[PDB]
C-alpha cells in the first residue's frame, strides 16, 4: 500500500510509493530509507520519522519489488502525501 | 469466485478516482478559482470535501448503484444530486496536470471511467450467477 | 573555473524553466482558456509559443540567466515574453496544486535565488 | 539525457534516461529498461508499458522494472524518444499517481 513502509522477510525499511489503483501483478514500487542523520535539496530527498527516529527518502534508488519478499508494516506516511509525491515529480519533471 | 470479488473492489476502486475527476473536470472553473485562492493545498484540500459539487453532463453518466467501493462511507458520493468528495479524491484533482484540460484528454477520462462502469456491471452479473 | 562555468550552465537551464512558470502564473486566466480549449497537448503547446505573454518584469531584471544557446526569438523581447516549445511543455506539465498561494511563491522564490547564483557566478566569472 | 536511450557499457538492451535535465544526481541517473516487444503480449497496456520503435525492431518499456544507473554503466547515445515525451510521462505519472 502507498506510503506505508515495510521491512523484508529476512535478517531494511521501505516506503511503497506506488499507485494502489494500479495493479502489478507481483511486483510494487519503492524508496528505500537511509538513515537521515548521514546526510549533511531535502526537497529531492525528503526526511520521514518513524518511532524515535528520522530517515532520508533514497529517491534516486527507487526500485520495483517482488510482493513476496514484503514483511511487516511498520509505519505509514500517507500524512507525508505532498511531499514524497513532490519527490518523484521533481525528478522526473524537474519541478 | 474470490477471483471476481477481487476483479469488482478493482474497478470499484479504480473508477472511484475517476469519478472524482470527471466531477472535476464538470466544474473547473470555480474549482481552479477554490484552488488558486488557498493559501496551501491542504487548505485546497479541505475546501474540496468541505463543499458538494454538480454532477455536471457527468450527472447522466453516474447514474441502482454499484460502482462505489462496499468500503465507501454514506456521507460521500453522489447524495442529492450534488457529489461529496473523499480526501482521497481531493488529493487526485489537485495532482493534475493542466494539459489534462485539454479536449482530447477530458474524453479519455469519461471513456475509461465508462469503460470500468461497463466491467463492473458484467462483474455483478457473475456475483449473480 | 571548469565548475563555475557548468554551475552557470546548470544555473541559467534550470531558471530558463521557472521563468516560463512564473509568466504561466501571472497569466494563468489565459492560459487555462487556452489550454481547456485546445483539442490536445500537441495543440495547445503550440499556441503557447505562438503567440507572446505579458511579464514578473521587476524580479525579471541583468541579461545572463538566459542560457547561452537560447535562440534570440526568445525570451523577453520588448516587455513580451517568448515561450520556447520545452518551456510550453513545463507549463502543460504543472499539476493545479501549484496554483495555491504559498505554492507560487516557492517558485518566485527559487527563480530570485537561481538569478542571484547566476549573478555571483558571473562576478567570479569577471574577476 | 532526459528521452534519449542508451545502451550499457547486462540483462537489457536498452534503456531510456527518463530523469529530467534539470536535476543534477551526478554518477547516476533514473532509467526505464527496454525490452524487446515480442516477448510481450498485446494485452499488455501500452499506457503504462508503452512501445517504441528503435532502429529495426519494436521495444517494450519496463517501466514497473525503472531503476537508477550509474554513469559508469552508460554506453552510446543510440536514439531519441522525445517525441514520444507526454506518453512517457504518463506511464510514469499512471505510476504514482495511477492517472
Amino acid at each position: 500500500m502507498q506510503f506505508k513502509v515495510y521491512t523484508y522477510k529476512r535478517e531494511r525499511l521501505f516506503v511503497d510509493v506506488q499507485s494502489d489503483i494500479i495493479d502489478t501483478p507481483g511486483r510494487r514500487m519503492v524508496i528505500p530509507l537511509a538513515s537521515a542523520r548521514l546526510l549533511s535539496s531535502r526537497e529531492l530527498y525528503p526526511v520521514v520519522h518513524i518511532g524515535d527516529e528520522s530517515w532520508r527518502m533514497m529517491t534516486t534508488d527507487m526500485a520495483s519489488v517482488p510482493v513476496s519478499v514484503i514483511g511487516e508494516e511498520v509505519a505509514d506516511l500517507s500524512h507525508r502525501e505532498n511531499d514524497i509525491k513532490n519527490a518523484i515529480n521533481l525528478m522526473f519533471w524537474g519541478i | 469466485t474470490r477471483r471476481t470479488i477481487f476483479e469488482l473492489r478493482k474497478a470499484r476502486d479504480r473508477a472511484h478516482i475517476l469519478e472524482a475527476l470527471a466531477v472535476a473536470l464538470a466544474n473547473i472553473d470555480p474549482i481552479i478559482e477554490l484552488i488558486r485562492h488557498a493559501p496551501t493545498p491542504a487548505e485546497a484540500k479541505t475546501a474540496l470535501v468541505a463543499n458538494p459539487w454538480q454532477l455536471g453532463n457527468v450527472a447522466a453518466m453516474l447514474e441502482d448503484d454499484a460502482a462505489r467501493p462496499e468500503w465507501l462511507e454514506p456521507e460521500f458520493g453522489v447524495r442529492d444530486g450534488l457529489y461529496y468528495l473523499t480526501e482521497q479524491q481531493a488529493q487526485a484533482i489537485l495532482d493534475l496536470r493542466l494539459q489534462k484540460l485539454t479536449g482530447l484528454e477530458h474524453e479519455k477520462l469519461l471513456d475509461e471511467y465508462k469503460e470500468l462502469l461497463d466491467q463492473i456491471a458484467e462483474l455483478l452479473r457473475i456475483l449473480g450467477s
